[PDB]
RNA sequence: GGUUUUGCGCGAGUGUUUGGGUGUAAAACCCGCACGCGUAAUGAAAGUGAACGUAGGUGAGAGCUUCGGCGCAUCAUCGAC
RNA sequence: AUGGCCAGAAAGUGGUGUUGACGCAAUGUGAUUUCUGCCCAGUGCUCUGAAUGUCAAAGUGAAGAAAUUCAACCAAGCGCG
RNA sequence: AGACCCUGUUGAGCUUGACUCUAGUUUGACAUUGUGAAAAGACAUAGGAGGUGUAGAAUAGGUGGGAGCUUCGGCGCCAGUG
RNA sequence: GUCCUAAGGGGGGCUCAUGGAGAACAGAAAUCUCCAGUAGAACAAAAGGGUAAAAGUCCCCUUGAUUUUGAUUUUCAGUGUGAAUACAAACCAUGAAAGUGUGGCCUAUCGAUCCUUUAGUCCCUCGAAAUUUGAGGCUAGAGGUGCCAGAAAAGUUACCACA
């Protein structure tokens, strides 16, 4: 039993429905139904579009070379490494076991 | 530990061992040294190599590993050379590197070759204790060797009892009074808080009764 | 003993240090039994000084 | 007890009045050692301690000028300690 | 009874008590009639039965030049049974 | 200027393994604390005797010297296993 | 920092790396043609026997991004038309067909101006002086909630009160 498994068992935490956690949401300011992740998902909202305004503090804060369009997949590039650095940790710990 | 009496002792030992009893062979003089106030079970274990001033070691012989420019140094200075085709030949051989260690008692690798030695010999001649000593091509072989041959080691095993072979009988009594202080004060820089640690220090040769220091 | 302290208990019960708590837990309420006996006493909007609804009351959501 | 502004005295000094002298007596007048603030800063501290130059160069800049320029305050900028 | 239940800041202090189980104190239920759904053993009540498992202060030993550090031993309760 | 409802850096009474304390109670230690006997445990010695997981004379404390000891029977390096 | 009608699945066609001989620029190295080429290429894994009209590579179709049912398995449910889960069946995709295949993978959270830790020899001070431990300061490093500490201050008032 995973470390998540473990607490959610202390905690009382129900396992999600199968379509409370579906790939799927609708926008209402497009009026369309659109992905929460993955290929154009809504994790990477405004990566595409043609305008997006910047704070000046964030601009001078920026390191040189990096844009603006890439803020949000460093995001999601370092949830996915905690993501994978607990489940390693998990695989290693029920490895042990 | 004071002079006198370490002075006192060297005499007795010298006296005991040419007039009381001498035997057919060459005596060696050692030194066996017990620890208190430190236990190697749960510290880290120290190593440390010091060259006597006087040859202790008549008795040994030194296996040379080198190039063939190793082995014309090595026919210079009389000393035994096997080459590195022989390691080759021997590849990781337990059997002969333990009858390889167990006949030659010190060895001496050259820096052009010391790098294949865990390579094609293993790490059995460092758990023999008899690791080969690195040698440039422009040091003297001959002071090599007689450097090796007065260098003795205090690495620390999982044991409290030390021995090292300080001299022999055929030494002079000063001589052997260097190589025993010598050996004494190495001990005690290596040792972490000094005549703290000593627990006790004895002389003897070896067939003659020990003698006390500490 | 032990003590009676609610930390005293935690660790003589073996819980896991870190964890969440609903406020109200004791040796004589579990989570599940705060959550229903505080069902009896939910149903009363947030207000502000002068009786504005800031807050609405539970699946009142407006 | 601070801070900004106005007036006044003195000015790299300034502040007599804790105290002393004196008095027409809680007034007024006089006296000075110490001390406070300012005159040097920086560093956790040990400590060290502010001119290359008519106290620098460039562009402005009131006023003055022998009509060639000299250039207050102040600002921007490059230097020096 | 070198007791129980109380009280007092304490006392060579007081009460119960000029008391002694057919008594004193604390509870619950509440005349009479009726009356104990059946069986346990999870929480609890109590067993000085073995353990050191937890294990405070004081005390003991070792290292060091000492401050100090490291060790056992470790009452009751908890834990186990 | 009641009652009802709403708000509070709200006040106060009450309850409970809420927090921090505490009266009472219980346990240990030092002192008060004197005069005598007898046991038990732990450390130290003066020491004595041992020690196989497998392989391997040996039931391998280990470490350092060591090819010689030799008290004349032989014991040994060397051979083999770790 | 740019790119994509996503991957996956089914069916069909083809054979790779390299070597030799040939072709204006083209010359070791550009592309085309033939021959030889057990895989020496590619793709997955870590063969001591993976795959060749394919598990490689390109075309056609789907891309619908996690279907429905269950008296059954396991866990849960003060919101019990049950939920999640396993299995089964149906459906679905492709193909002429035999068939083949899908209907997810994971994980408590919180600080980084934080937590733990290391070093200073020729760094400063411990203010009566000196040395050795020790301590503080200053500076410079290492790692990241398995071995980086920790994260338990509740109620009620229909006995009431005040602004």
């Amino acid at each position: 039993e995973t470390k998540w498994q473990a607490f959610a068992r202390r905690r009382g935490i129900k396992p999600k429905t199968r379509e409370q956690r579906r790939n799927l949401q609708y926008n209402p300011t497009t009026g369309q139904w659109e992905r929460k992740w993955g290929y154009k998902g809504a994790n990477k909202r405004g990566e595409t579009d043609p305008i997006i305004e910047v704070s000046a503090a964030k601009e001078a804060m920026r390191p040189e070379g990096t844009s603006v369009r890439g803020d949000k997949r460093r995001e999601i590039r370092a949830r996915v490494k905690k993501n994978q650095k607990q489940m390693l940790r998990n695989q290693r710990i029920a490895a042990e076991k | 530990i004071t002079v006198a009496g370490v002075r006192q002792n060297v005499a007795e030992l010298l006296d005991y061992s040419n007039n009381v009893k001498k035997r057919n062979f060459l005596e060696t003089v050692e030194l066996q040294i017990g620890l208190k106030n430190y236990d190697p079970q749960r510290d880290k274990r120290f190593s440390g190599t010091v060259k006597l001033p006087t040859v202790p070691r008549p008795n040994m012989s030194i296996c040379i590993l080198g190039d063939q420019h190793d082995i014309d140094r090595a026919k210079h200075g009389g000393i035994d050379a096997m080459s590195a085709d022989d390691l080759k030949k021997l590849n990781k051989n337990k059997k002969l590197i333990k009858k390889l260690a167990r006949k030659y008692d010190a060895f001496i690798a050259s820096e052009s070759l010391i790098k294949q030695i865990p390579r094609l010999l293993g790490p059995g001649l460092s758990k023999a204790g008899k690791f080969p000593t690195p040698v440039s091509h422009s040091d003297d072989l001959s002071a090599k060797v007689n450097e090796v041959k007065s260098t003795v080691k205090f690495q620390l095993k999982k044991v409290l009892c030390m021995g090292v072979a300080v001299g022999n009988v055929g030494m002079t009594q000063e001589q052997l009074v260097a190589n025993i202080m010598l050996a004494i004060n190495y001990l005690v820089s290596l040792l972490k808080k000094g005549w703290q640690n000593v627990g006790s220090l004895t002389i003897k040769a070896t067939m003659s009764p020990p003698k006390r220091l500490y | 003993g032990t003590g009676k302290k609610e930390k005293n208990r935690l660790l003589r019960e073996g819980r896991t240090p870190g964890d969440p708590h609903v406020k109200g837990e004791n040796f004589y309420r579990s989570a599940k039994k705060i959550k229903t006996l505080n069902i009896l006493k939910e149903g009363k909007p947030i207000r502000d000084s002068k009786g504005k609804i800031v807050k609405a009351a539970s699946f009142q959501s407006k």
